[PDB]
RNA sequence: GGAGCUUGACUGCGAGACUUACAAGUCAAGCAGGGACGAAAGUCGGGAUUAGUGAUCCGGCACCCCCGAGUGGAAGGGGUG
RNA sequence: UCGGUACGGUUUGUGUAGGAUAGGUGGGAGACUGUGAAACCUCGACGCCAGUUGGGGCGGAGUCGUUGUUGAAAUACCACUCUGAUCGUAUUGGGCAUCUAACCUCGAACCCUGAAUCGGGUUUAGGGACAGUGCCUGGCGGGUAGUUUAACUGGGGCGGU
RNA sequence: UACUAAAAACACAGGUCCGUGCGAAGUCGCAAGACGAUGUAUACGGACUGACGCCUGCCCGGUGCUGGAAGGUUAAGAGG
RNA sequence: CCGUACCCGUGUGUGGGCGCCCGUGACGAAUCAGCGGUACUAACCACCCAAAACCGGAUCGAUCACUCCCCUUCGGGGGUG
RNA sequence: GCGGAGUGAUCUACCCAUGGCCAGGGUGAAGCGCGGGUAAGACCGCGUGGAGGCCCGAACCCACUUAGGUUGAAGACUGAGGGGAUGAGCUGUGGGUAGGGGUGAAAGGCCAAUCAAACUCCGUGAUAGCUGGUUCUCCCCGAAAUGCAUUUAGGUGCAGC
RNA sequence: UAGACGGUGAGAGCCCGGUACGCGAAAACCCGGCACCUGCCUAGUAUCAAUUCCCGAGUAGCAGCGGGCCCGUGGAAUCCGCUGUGAAUCCGCCGGGACCACCCGGUAAGCCUAAAUACUCCUCGAUGACCGAUAGCGGAUUAGUACCGUGAGGGAAUGGU
RNA sequence: GGAGCUGUCAACCGAGCGUGGAUCCGAGGAUUUCCGAAUGGGGAAACCCAGCACGAGUGAUGUCGUGCUACCCGCAUCUGAAUAUAUAGGGUGCGGGAGGGAACGCGGGGAAGUGAAACAUCUCAGUACCCGUAGGAGGAGAAAACAAUUGUGAUUCCGCAAGUAGUGGCGAGCGAACGCGGAACAGGCUAAACCGCACGCAUGGGUAACCGGGUAGGGGUUGUGUGUGCGGGGUUGUGGG
């Protein structure tokens, strides 16, 4: 559930994990996306949408 | 989330009245239901 | 060994030597300040001498405006113990 | 429901004080009684039954006050005065319960499949603001990964340094 | 154990113990999704032992598993 | 290749047979009106419940009200009607 | 020997689907039938029938002892003797599992003659306090194996010559 | 304005093919002149007041876990990505190395933008104080052939009458 | 262009052509089996088997020849279920894509060996390698930038500054900018307030001051606001609209 989001392009960010060596290992930065049904107009169809927060705050908000 | 509430409900209120939603409650109870609509330029609409 | 008074168990320097691969160690008369002792002349820069300790980096404490990313300040840094 | 915080708010524990059950007190020591009273009683608090306090008849009109015997008041107008307790009140969270509305449902039925047990959707039934998923954080972690694990040494090792 | 070792090794039947109430646990997979199973506690997975007969004693102190959560300690966050 | 077989497909016709159009064989409904199931069911009837409203017996009390005797401190009781 | 990206399950390890083979002899279980007994049974003696991770023994498949070969006829064989041989079997065809991973009746073997992490390539001209080699001549001069320190004594640094 | 190489029976300016030098384009094609074609524009400049409005929104900034910037989290600027909270429209905002004030520079969160620059599989021309067949790329010769390997891939030698 | 050719490897034969301009060299054009992104479907590539249409052929099936038919994305457009709108989907038609390409570039991913005489931090390196995705060059770009009062005024690239400042188990080692001097130098277009349209949603469905401002009348009619999109306007820092 890390999908690039649908209506943005915002994929996974990659990057390094420093521990309290500074040894560093690989770790990914998913976005928070989840899982909403897409709506077009009043009574719709409800299909699928994988979309981010920032998204849901303000964009294609359905339900 | 500001909205115009246009159906009398008890949690908030009023036809037109005021709003004080914990940012959810509209947009998965209200909107769907057209209870209320997004306070854009209603307040100039209202008033 | 015993006793009186005392803190030089100091500050700022230290020519000149031993020793040693280097770092490092050791000794230093003597000078200036200021002062304890001493009637004075004089001694004292810790223990009768040789062991009782540990380089570097980084960091902390007090003090000296030393610098202060436009400027004035500040942070932080710098210097001495 | 509870917590915690604050607010319009008040109040509470016998060495010795003995007609001021006060660790402490005051913009100063009368509000008031006659700007419809204390008190005798009661008992709500208090209640170890001391008497503060009023839940309440009174009395229908002061026991009192720097009367002093505490520390100087008989905290009565006044400043919120270690403010237990506590009215409710601004806030806040927790916990709990309920509810359906996101969300989940390899739970059912129908349909684009007359070629489908995948999938996607409509309606229905049931879970439920949980879980899961992203961020941050603590913890367990030879399942997996990279290296170390000293030297002298009458060979090495043990021993000892 | 081809290519030095076939055994006193291994393995099965049987016997115990532990886990799982079902798109199960476990495993393969990052996830999807599969196996397990078109099965489901008289089944399935894992560990030890190894027909049958007689038997399988004591100790929970250490180290693990499991249950509890009086109390202590205990990060981030809130608050500050 | 000689001799003898077999499956699918196309056609040429040969004759018989079927139906197609016509026809013909067979099959074959129920509405309208009378009667029964009482199924629903006005009215009405059987069981029992609140049997509504109302009347009545009993019951005590730290209730209240009218009266008897005893007590008093003057504030309540007692057996009772 | 590490890493990355790739290649391979035609030998071999294991499994799924589909076939064949397992000569010929031998012992002779359950079940059945007969007869005895018995109330009914337990039970006994015969016959049919024909099961077995059963026996003997060919092909097939394994590869136990010994002789031989051993710059072999052969990069693992042969001769002569051995074990299993209707079962956990052997075998062909077609298919899957692929590398810190697979498979494995487990031996740490097998994965194209090599496996305590396979092969080719790329980074790569890798690295190594160790070994080994460094090509023609002449002339002068001419060492040390000693000290100090070392995750050091088979090296290196300063000093000495 | 021809002495550049080369060939020709042994070393060529005048033997040859050639060079210098000067000619040479039906048809296609790149650049380029012209025409058609296409397309923008019935002016917003000057002045003043600033009561009104705008000047890039889930963005910036802030807090958290990281990258990268001489800059390894250190006092850590600016830039980038992720997650929660979440600004303003000029008396604003950002930046000027934590940071505040003053001063200064500039107005982010929309887009396009030639030149200077990097490389030569490949096609003409030219050079070379580069080899001359165990060298040059491995390939002057049946060359990525034969051959080795199931395969990824490895990868030869042979010139002269 | 010009008198000899029938290529070469390896060249012996045979048979022809050539002043009517051969052979040969350059351009354009037609044809161009089969495979391969491979595209009608399948597939051990270079094989097999089909559908539609036009046409050839047989007494008639067979057979043949030429075109067409992959998938996906976008556009136009019809129908637009499940349920009513309606949508997903389906259907028709029109455009584009995939794959190759020696090197170079951009964005994203990301080791070890080695060094540090061990070694994790660090380095080797943001390399090798991989993925995406173009181009002829690309990328970047027209200041929310530098300096700190001489002030400059888009970007890129070379050389200095310099192996300095500084950063680092302050070890191995890594490594700037300001500014100066050169090559080349061009900067232009949208959003928004507003104005006017089309459409969408309420109210007024006759009170709307709307219909070009206004003058004087007129109708009292869809005035007003608000959502989507089009068209004007404006695009800048001594702030501009």
């Amino acid at each position: 559930m890390a999908a690039v989001c649908d209506i943005c392009g915002k994929g996974p960010g990659f990057g390094k994990s420093v521990s309290h060596s500074h040894r560093r290992t690989s770790r990914r930065w998913d976005p928070n996306i989840q899982t909403v049904h897409a709506v077009t107009r009043p009574g719709g169809n409800k299909k699928r949408l994988n979309v981010c927060t920032s998204c849901i705050k303000a964009g294609k908000i359905t339900r | 989330m500001k909205l115009i509430l246009t159906a009398d409900v008890d949690h908030l209120g009023s036809i037109g009245d005021t709003v004080e939603v914990k940012d959810g409650y509209g947009r998965n109870f209200l909107l769907p239901r057209g209870l209320a609509i997004v306070a854009s330029r209603g307040a100039q609409k209202q008033a």
